[PDB]
DNA sequence: ATTGCATAAGACAACA
DNA sequence: AATGTTGTCTTATGCAAT
DNA sequence: ATTGCATAAGACAACA
DNA sequence: AATGTTGTCTTATGCAAT
């Protein structure tokens, strides 16, 4: 995960005047995310990913066209700065684009279906752009999508629930640090520290408390 | 001789150690002479009850709105923050109107997920009819603190501090000194984003992020002492969490689970 | 919407139910103000019937200072004139079904004749309700018609029917006269001496007297 | 012997009384924290007049919870037990006179036939009641037995419908007496149960009753 | 690695524990790394010099009004306090005028004595023509704190407040809630005055007016240990007078007396 | 001994009009004057003063004065009860209970017109300039010499001196032993310095390790 | 006054102590009372000239001299002295109240030290010839430079004549564009930026900039 | 040696200029710490000229705590001291013509002179000038000598009158760069200001180093 | 050793 | 111009008794 | 032992 | 209706080296 992206701009009348859309998506995991525009700019296109990286973490490589805001020298510093790998492709291309396929038809299904739903069919109002937006972005990255036994939320992230404190070595009264004890609550000056085999829980001195590796 | 103890204390109200040292009399009947005297004990004693929190992620929320002048002309923000893990979510509007609040809300559920439960305060459009009707829609719950003390939503109000601090600190850093072009608006909110969600912060060896993600909860804490309201510690729960602030207990039978601060609990044995 | 208040002005009537055959009939004491009802049972109009309506009345809902009525003949009977007498309350003639006497009490009919065929269509029986049932099914529309608060107001048509503590203000003083009512974890609900009202104050802005 | 709250314990028993012939057979039901006394006449013992009086006494004075009565055949009946079931409320049943639970609904009882007594001579029927006026009469006793009075409390039962602590004084003993409302970090707020006083008193002059 | 590790404060302004746990980098590197950016420290020292104070008997004196609600119609009183043993005097008046402040000095200096300096806020009547003429004629000093801040005479100010909390004390413990009759005033006004001055406050087991009267004074102070502004502790100096709040120290061959926070000192060896 | 008897009466001066009535009370062991004045002589008033006269020098033990109708009164006799001071009368102008009265009224009679003359004042002084006038001439009465002695009443009173040394404390020695002969100087928090008696030495030593002496 | 070195006034006097040359020359600083004194025996172009540029050399370059219509003051000489001088020449009567007045007082305050001077060494009315410039020198000495009224910087300090900090106001907010000239242990005097004007502050409202 | 302080060491002695003639005599007094001199250019040389050159010199300047003069007939008369006791100032005399305090006075002198004379040939009076523009002469060279700085010194005359420590800062580099005085020192940092840039910053109180 | 105590150390508030 | 103060309260601690 | 360090513990602020 | 929070900073402590 967090390693190759794509994305493309794409047109739609509703949601007039920023009627253009801006589109990213992950590879290891499908996640989407969009951004709204009032016109295609080069720092616009600054705009998108910084966005991106936020609700997601930064890749380790982006894969796009050659677009004409894709292409300045302001895109290239910045993401010289933020020290990722661009790699420009064919406006169409397969090899490169091949998420953003199924992408933009989920996306344009989805926004269709919330943009009738609420009853509207040409014209989304200017302050229920967001909205909708918002809530197509909720329901295709938290929810599965066709056979999907896993929400792209789920392969992301990895969304377990640990129970279990780090790995800890205390200070034994021979004076060395055994491991394979894990703290529970750091209280003041002490700290409730288990033994994964014997699951017995015993209150010791802040000072005798080490981590493990 | 404590009659005419008794008497000076009445015509004068002296405190107990002159009373002591002008009559003869020791530490006892300076005292219960002392506190006979109502006038002389009236305020102190006030009680400090101080505990919100949330144990789950996506349980608890927090809200606030902020005027931020670099932001110009779109100073306003709505802040979120996510009171188990401590992830915020911020997005710029230019009214206090309710539609506002609506897309806030809709972006930090795309970010975050779906809570159960978010606190604010009585914000001018926070309890507005459309306001509430479309929280129903959603169906999640919605609790105002007391009207008026901005402190019972005391983690979104620190949270809006800091991230007031960050941005300032960008966008000084960036050679911005009064305000911000309104080009480089998102970008300054995203960095901050980034910054603040996906580093930890202070000294917990914790991300907010993986924090969130991977939250850890303990099934069954530690036994500790605790000052039940009675005065005196007593022997025989277990806390769940133990913040550095705050902290939450827990029955050994009972199975209740209550906010109370860090010096009412100290370790058993 | 008169600004008098509870147990002040009554209106009573009759009604027919089928429903309810053989016991087919039913009254309702209603007031102007609180719109709380009293129900009773009968089968024949008498003028004891409204009797037995006056005396559950009565007593469920407190007494009442002026009743406004219709023309009806048993209403002026020896019987009921006799009772009216030993009440203490007075008794109003007027024209049946104008706006200023008979106000809402055949509205409060079709209220609750609305209520018992719903319950009875709820329950399952559409035609007629036998005799045994009446009793539990009348209680469940007085129930829910009366507990529960209607349309909107606020407060329910029920409800239409502490230790000294310091606090402090925006000020910053410690003004005295009022009671705490509930003790909050944090937080508390205060009640004024004078001004009987209550608010809530954070536990950390407020302290006793003495 | 004085409950904790309203609509939250019940108990019932069984009455006859000859002057209400041939629907003698009453059922008595009394509140112990409200104390509010409901009946309902019939004329045997069945699970149907069980359930008419139980369900009719169910909104005469709240949805409720868990109710205690006798042994029988009529509680303890199929039916009537699927109808507590049904309404979600549990039995407590016991033995059909004991002492600790009964005596108080043996004592309304009698009061109930004193006061049906007392009205129906000064009306004017003396031995046993017609059918026209069994209802009126029971509404007659029972409204001399809703707001005025009860006989002996200076808070009357429907007008309703702190652990203890040892505190000290400058005289040299811990007097019992006390139950604390509200609780200070310096003091205590306690309220004796007869003098019904909340006082503040400091922390150190309180210690736990038992 | 720290290439990175800068490029990461410099765009983003991530602190030290972040920055060390996120590019493998340890303590020192990640600090000399956050302490580049000017940004990230503005703020975290404000000086703090708190210090009046006089050394002997009627040497430097405090002045305030008060606005006491139970003494009406003539509800403004004038305080008076000596800086070196806390006495007291308070005077009535019903105005703040200057003819109200002439009044009440010369009653105060009857009981006490002459002082040399009286400090007091720049009020409206205290800078009189008249009162500094008169001042003048009777010959001692006149010094004004900064023109603003009703702190730098704390201490008539906090004699103020003691006064008034006694005072009400004696009002309500006779049974006068709301105010005083006229003939109660001048009795409560010298039993409040007689009740601060001739008995002990707190702790201290001397009495003010036997701290006025008989007052003990060092010639040579004990060796200290001085936090002289150099940064850390200098050895040889003699602290004169360590009050609990604040100390003095003399220099050894300057002669030097200076009024410093009590922090900046600690016994010699 | 100071502090054992005091006396008192009043005074009328037409030179201070409407306030005309001014009372004296003074010290027998110091013969330092406290004088307040009112315009009615009642019993609230007078009471007034001693109170006063009391916050300014303290609580005597006796006063002696003569019979007039308040001095004696209910009101003041359980007044001075309560503060538990030996009341005495006499012969309304007795050499005895009114032996320095007389002396002090005349000492005050001239320095109050000595003073009206000094600002220029004949008749009556403004109610202003009373006060003021009262105080000055309390501070000079008192303060000053007007006896041939080296001793000011407040000389006399108070005895004022300036000391040198603190209390005297025992200090414990390292063996565990008590030992007199030291007063502390200076109460710094962990460490007081404590001077020994005999050879004027001051030492840093921990606060338990102290207790007073005696 | 605003500045030093601005505004010069020169008059002349006559004292009888050094006659027969009792003739004296005087030049008075408004803005700083700096004071230059040459002694003169006849008021002539010569006299004035060399006593105008004596006052130049004991203080500095002025930008303007105020006199009166003096003969001697706007002879040709004296225009020529002043215009490769390139300062300003106004003339008076002179006696005006805020101008040429103050010349007259520092004339009076001069004199007032060469009498208590002479009276101190023992001479009346009359000075040896070795004594007249003598006296006059030693006035110049404890006039200029020991102060003189109820200031803190003595006239010769009041003659010709920090890092930046952030201060809190009334606000709370910390503003920039201030500088600290003198730093009290526990006080400070904080100038302007831009207005350059010097205000008191409380040391511990102040933190740094930068 | 220059760090005893201003208006403490006066140094006087008489140069005879060839330009002021008749009036050729001239007393020159001079500071050794402040730099600043004044003279009256008189026309005779005795004590009574001396104490007027000396007591208005003392008025244009300040209080020296001391004043130097070589020993002679010209200095030691008791009008002189008797002027001295008036002003309780402290006096001592040395060789006519040492090295002691006195090389500095014959440098200030030649500089008078060159001064004068190349102002004396600006204005268009190559050997002599009236006796009405000596004192403008006076006070323009007077003028460049305060005022204006002598030399590539920084320091000008005036600014030696009415006026923190040397300190060593912390560099990045590894340099204890000296240059450094603190003005306002705090306790989480400090103020320094350079001696030559003279610019202000702030720098934390681990950053410096005082300097010997 | 445990509990209790006597003291010491430290914290809080409010003065227009 | 020329600066916090301290009584009151609370908690912690060591000794002395038990 | 002395110095320095690595750590921990405690304190301040401000957000409509 | 439904309650302070915690990052940043300063001070103190102990161990490890010298
Ligand atoms: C010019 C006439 N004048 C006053 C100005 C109006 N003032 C006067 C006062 O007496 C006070 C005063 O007592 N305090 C109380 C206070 C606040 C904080 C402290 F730290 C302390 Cl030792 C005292 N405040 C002010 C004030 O205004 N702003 C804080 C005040 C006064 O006499
Ligand atoms: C009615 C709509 N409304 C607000 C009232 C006006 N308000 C609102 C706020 O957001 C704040 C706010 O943030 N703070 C800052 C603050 C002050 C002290 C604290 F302890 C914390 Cl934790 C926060 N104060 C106020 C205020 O009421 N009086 C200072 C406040 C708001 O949204
Ligand atoms: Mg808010
Ligand atoms: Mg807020
Ligand atoms: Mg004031
Ligand atoms: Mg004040
Ligand atoms: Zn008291
Ligand atoms: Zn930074």
């Amino acid at each position: 995960p967090l390693q190759i992206w794509q994305t493309d701009f794409t047109l739609e009348p509703r949601m007039a005047p920023r009627s253009w859309l801006a589109v990213t998506v992950d590879t290891a995991s499908s996640a989407i995310v969009v951004t709204q525009h009032g016109r295609v700019t080069s720092v616009a296109v600054q705009h998108h990913w910084a966005t991106a990286i936020a609700v997601l973490g930064r890749p380790k490589a982006i894969k796009t066209d050659n677009g004409s805001c894709f292409t300045s020298k302001s895109t290239r510093e910045w993401l010289a700065r933020w020290g990722i790998a661009h790699t420009t492709g064919i406006p169409g291309n397969s090899q490169g684009q091949a998420m953003v396929e199924r992408a933009n038809r989920l996306l344009k299904d989805k926004i269709r279906v919330l943009a009738e739903g609420d009853g509207f069919m040409k014209r989304i109002p200017t302050s229920k752009q967001g909205e909708l937006l918002a809530k197509a972005m909720y329901a295709l990255n938290h929810f599965e999508r066709g056979e999907n036994t896993k929400t792209p939320i789920q392969k992301h992230w990895r969304p377990t629930v640990l129970t279990e404190g780090p790995p800890v070595k205390i200070r034994i009264e021979t004076g060395e640090w055994e491991k394979g004890w894990n703290v529970l609550v750091w209280g003041r000056g002490y700290a409730a520290v288990k033994n994964r085999d014997t699951d017995k829980v015993i209150w010791v001195p802040s000072r005798k408390v080490k981590p493990d590796i | 001789p404590l009659r005419e103890a008794k008497d000076l204390h009445t015509a004068l109200h002296i405190g107990p150690r002159a009373l002591s040292k002008a009559c003869n009399i020791s530490m006892q009947q300076a005292r219960e002479v002392v506190q006979t005297c109502p006038h002389c004990n009236s305020a102190p004693a006030l009680e400090a009850g101080v505990n919100p929190r949330g144990l789950g992620p996506l349980q608890i929320w927090q809200t606030d709105f902020t005027l931020e002048p670099r932001m110009a002309p779109r100073s306003w923000l709505a802040v979120t923050v996510d009171t188990a893990s401590s992830a915020i979510v911020v997005t710029q509007h230019g009214r206090v109107t309710s539609v506002a609040v609506q897309h806030h809300w809709a972006t930090a559920i795309a970010v975050l997920g779906r809570p159960k439960a978010i606190k604010t305060d009585n914000g001018s459009c926070f309890t507005s009819k459309s306001t509430r009707e479309w929280l129903a829609r959603w169906g999640i719950a919605h609790t105002t603190g007391i009207p008026g003390n901005s402190q019972g939503q005391a983690m979104v109000e620190r949270a809006n501090r800091l991230l007031k601090d960050k941005i300032r600190v960008l966008a000084e850093g960036d050679g911005f000194m009064k305000r911000i072009p309104t080009s480089k608006q998102g970008e300054l909110l995203a960095k901050a984003m980034y910054a603040l969600n996906h580093f930890e912060r202070g000294e917990n060896t914790k991300t907010p992020i993986q924090k969130h993600w991977r939250p850890t909860v303990l099934t069954e804490g530690p036994p500790v002492k605790i000052r039940i309201e009675t005065g005196e510690w007593e022997k025989g729960w277990n806390v769940l969490v133990w913040g550095r602030g705050y902290a939450a207990v827990k029955n050994r039978d009972t199975d209740k689970v209550i906010w109370v601060p860090s010096r009412k609990v100290k370790p058993d044995i």
